[PDB]
This record gives structure tokens, sequence and C-alpha cells, in this order.
């Protein structure tokens, strides 16, 4: 509601202190807007580690999915925020969550050749054989984006 | 022996009036220039015989309806005069293979960018995601433009094959709509993915985009010559250039051609023809009105080459030439409604790209296929 929007905005803008005040005024940690985007999605996308931690501590749903099927973990991998990816995984994030097109966080990290994120993901059980709507795997995504390096590594199919 | 003219209030009617001043000083024909609001919505009501202006100035798209109900006279410029104008501009004033008005100015969207934030703007849409991540790290946004009107998102959607109505030598096939094809779907899906990945927000409108760019918050925006003055006031170091390509194909923005039509019920058609071809459609003629209010790119090759020295005008003309002339047929009205709904629903996930475009296709008067 009132505090609902405020929390999303603060989380997006990395206003750590604003988040503190809002939570104290009864703001819902799991407030979701029109598209199903939660404060956790926005902090995971913007790369605000301290805020991600705070929301998780207050009970933020680690696997909330928006209208496109994205979980905070998808946004973290796509935006290259390794620290946030780790925290999410430690709080129970589904390493193999799939969006509406069947893409997993591994597919997204693959599009950019994020080696460290790929490792943390694999370690947590990411299915390297997972296929999306276009029948593509993380490997196929690496070639389509010209990430020869990551491509050669994902060779462990 | 009197020529009455109707022109919008945002145009240079003072300069145009100055033009009719010379005509009157060589023939004695009293030239009157008026600019009543709702003139375009009023013309078909007042011009329906009885009496209305002799010459009406307006975007060519509105002239299709006028010709539909026989409200405009068929003009017949000679092969010599026709060569003074860019060929594609004559295609915007055609109705059933019959010229119904004279091309005056040309407008189309261009890519506007902050030179300080972005030295060399992207030549392709595909590069934008990477560019946005690079800029987001420096506290900046790559691109921000009005996503609420299909007029602004069409350039991308049409790039790989999409189109409104098929145009074939002087005519539109009103039943052949191109919003449901593979090209349109490819473009709209690329746009949705930008929103899905947070490179853009589905709620960004005209005002939000404008303020963000003029405040140096975003590296680029998409807009026409009408937005230039406000950017000058913001003092942002900006450039205007060709729109990015999508799948190697140029973005195809809608082209609008300010045109002057003659009232089919006008008793003095020869005069009107004389005025337009020999007094307005000349280097001095257009320059007279341009000084009172900039026209942007121009249909008259002659004066266009002089104006094209301004790189912004050269970009406008380059984008227009690569664009899609806005269809002047009545069906466009439903097209706008249908497509606006499709993009908004696709962008918010309320509908899938396929679903959304399938609805837009039939809503525009086309067949699924």
């Amino acid at each position: 509601s009132d505090l609902g929007r405020k929390l999303l905005e603060a989380a997006r803008a990395g206003q750590d202190d604003e988040v503190r005040i809002l939570m104290a005024n009864g703001a819902d940690v799991n407030a979701a807007d029109n598209t199903g985007t939660t404060p956790l999605h926005l902090a995971a996308y913007s790369g605000h580690l301290e805020i991600v931690e705070v929301l998780l501590k207050h009970g933020a749903d680690v696997d909330a999915s928006d209208v496109f099927g994205y979980t905070p973990l998808h946004l973290a991998a796509y935006w290259g925020h390794l620290e946030i990816v780790e925290v999410l995984l430690k709080n129970g994030a589904d390493v193999n969550a799939m969006d509406s097109d069947g893409m997993t966080p591994l597919h997204l990290a693959a599009k950019w050749g994020y080696l460290e994120i790929v490792e943390v993901l694999l370690k947590h059980g990411a299915d390297v054989n997972a296929q999306d709507k276009f029948g593509k795997t993380a490997f196929d995504i690496s070639i389509d984006n010209g990430n020869e390096d990551l491509a050669e590594i994902l060779q462990k199919l | 022996g009197k020529l009455v003219i109707w022109i919008n209030g945002d145009k240079g009617y003072n300069g145009l009036a100055e033009v009719g001043k010379k005509f009157e000083k060589d023939t004695g024909i009293k030239v009157t220039v008026e600019h009543p609001d709702k003139l375009e919505e009023k013309f078909p009501q007042v011009a329906a015989t009885g009496d209305g202006p002799d010459i009406i100035f307006w975007a060519h798209d509105r002239f299709g309806g006028y010709a539909q109900s026989g409200l405009l006279a068929e003009i017949t410029p000679d092969k010599a005069f026709q060569d003074k104008l860019y060929p594609f501009t004559w295609d915007a004033v055609r109705y059933n293979g019959k010229l119904i008005a004279y091309p005056i100015a040309v407008e189309a969207l261009s890519l506007i960018y902050n030179k300080d934030l972005l030295p060399n703007p992207p030549k392709t849409w595909e590069e934008i995601p990477a560019l946005d991540k690079e800029l987001k790290a420096k506290g900046k946004s790559a691109l921000m433009f009005n996503l609420q009107e299909p007029y602004f998102t069409w350039p991308l959607i049409a790039a790989d094959g999409g189109y409104a109505f098929k145009y074939e030598n002087g005519k539109y096939d009103i039943k052949d709509v191109g919003v449901d094809n593979a090209g349109a779907k490819a473009g709209l899906t690329f746009l949705v993915d930008l929103i899905k990945n947070k490179h853009m927000n589905a709620d960004t409108d005209y005002s939000i985009a404008e303020a963000a760019f003029n405040k140096g918050e975003t590296a680029m925006t998409i807009n026409g010559p009408w937005a230039w003055s406000n950017i000058d006031t913001s003092k942002v170091n900006y450039g205007v250039t060709v729109l990015p390509t999508f799948k190697g194909q140029p973005s195809k923005p809608f082209v609008g051609v300010l045109s002057a039509g003659i009232n089919a019920a006008s008793p003095n058609k020869e005069l009107a023809k004389e005025f337009l071809e020999n007094y307005l459609l000349t280097d001095e003629g257009l320059e007279a009105v341009n000084k009172d209010k900039p026209l942007g790119a121009v249909a008259l090759k002659s004066y266009e080459e002089e104006l094209a020295k301004d790189p912004r005008i050269a970009a406008t003309m380059e984008n227009a030439q690569k664009g899609e002339i806005m269809p002047n047929i009545p069906q466009m009205s439903a097209f706008w409604y249908a497509v606006r709904t499709a993009v908004i629903n696709a962008a918010s996930g309320r509908q899938t790209v396929d679903e959304a475009l399938k609805d837009a296709q039939t809503g525009s008067g086309g067949t699924p296929g």
C-alpha cells in the first residue's frame, strides 16, 4: 500500500536507511506490485547486498517470481552480482528456477560469461543440461553470445 | 479572387502570412491566414460544401479521410515541379493513385543522445543491453523513451518486417496488415526483453523520458524535432542521429508529411495552385515560414540541402527516408488503438507477444494467418 511502493523504490535506489524506517512503520517485506516485482527483486537487480540481507532477515520470500517468471536469483545472475547470488543460495533460493521461457539463472549468467557466478551456481546443483523454450542450454547460450571461454568450460555436459 | 488558408497554431503562420503578402503584391489576391483550433476536425464539417478554406495545412495522414469523402481537389503538378521534391514525399499525398495535396515538411523520430555520457551511440539495438549494464554501474541509464504510445515503439517493431498496411504503387491494401508477422514479433519480443531484464520500465511515458534525459540521467531517448527546444534549454550536450538497426535492418519510424491540400469546393483552385507551387514551395517561400517557426526537414530538395547543414535535420531526413510513411487511410484509427493495447499488455506480461500481436492484427482489420 502506502509503504508498499516506498519500500520497492527504496530497495531499487539502494536507500538502506529509508528501508530501515519503512520496515519500522509496518511496511510489508513481501509487498509485490503490478508485475509481481518484490523489494527483493529490485535490491538483487540493483546490487544492494545490505538491503537483500535485511529483507531476507525479515522473512522476504527468496523465491518470489514476477510476471515473467524471474526470481531475485535470475536478476542477480543476469546483472553479475556474485555476492547477492551467494546470499540468495544460502537462504534457500531455487538454483534451477525457470522463467516463463524456461531460462534458469545459469542461462542468464551464460549470456554474459560470468564465470564466478557460473561456478557458485554449479556448486549449488545447477542443471547444466537444462533446456529453455528455444531448446537451448547454458552452453548454447554461451555460443550465441560469443563467450568462447565459458562455452569451453560448460563442455562438462 | 481571394485565397483563405488554415494552418495549425504551432506552425509558422506569421511567416506563411508574409508569403501570401508577396502573392497579393503581384496579383492583388487577398491572402488570409487563419489558425482556428480543431481546424482539422472542423474542416470536414465546414468544407462539406457551402464554404471552407481554399487551402488547408495538416499532417498528410488526416488527408486520407478528406479524400475518402471527396473533400479535396486532385492536384496536378507538372513533371518539372514534381522533380523539385523528394520522391517519397509524393507517396504520402496519394489517395487511390491520385495526388491530393502538396508535400511541405517531413518529420520522423531520431535517436537523441547525451554526448558526454555516450561519445558514440550504438548502431544496433542488440548492443543496448550491454551498454545499459555499463552505464548502470556509473549510476546512469542507457535508454529511456515513451513506451506508452505505439508511435514511439513502432520503429523497433517494424525493423525486421512489421508494417501497418501494405503499400503498392500509390495505394494501400487495407486488408493486408503486417503486425502479426515474424518481423513484428521479433521486434516486440526484443522490446519486452528489455523490460523483463530491467533495461527499461513499462511505465515510462513521454514526460518521464523527457525529464530523465534533460536532467542527464539517461544516455539516450527517442523523439522528434519538437522536443529539441527543451533539450537546448537543459543545456545537455546532445546529438541527433540515425536510429539503431535491429537484426541488421534499419529502424522504420513513421513518417509524417505536413501537407497543403486544396478544397474541392474552392472556386479559385488555379490561384491556390499558383500560390503553393510558385510562392510557398520555393527556397524563399519555405525560408519565410521556417524563420517564424522551424519546419524541420523539408520536402523541397533545394531548401532541404541548405537546412541539412544542421546535423539534426540531416538525421531527421535520414531516418524518415528509412521509415514507413504513415498510412492516410481511415483504418489507421483502429490500428493505433489495437497496437497501443498490444504493446502495453506485452510489456506488462498481461499477454504474450504472440497473443498480443494476434489481437492487434485482427483489431487493425487484418486476417490472422
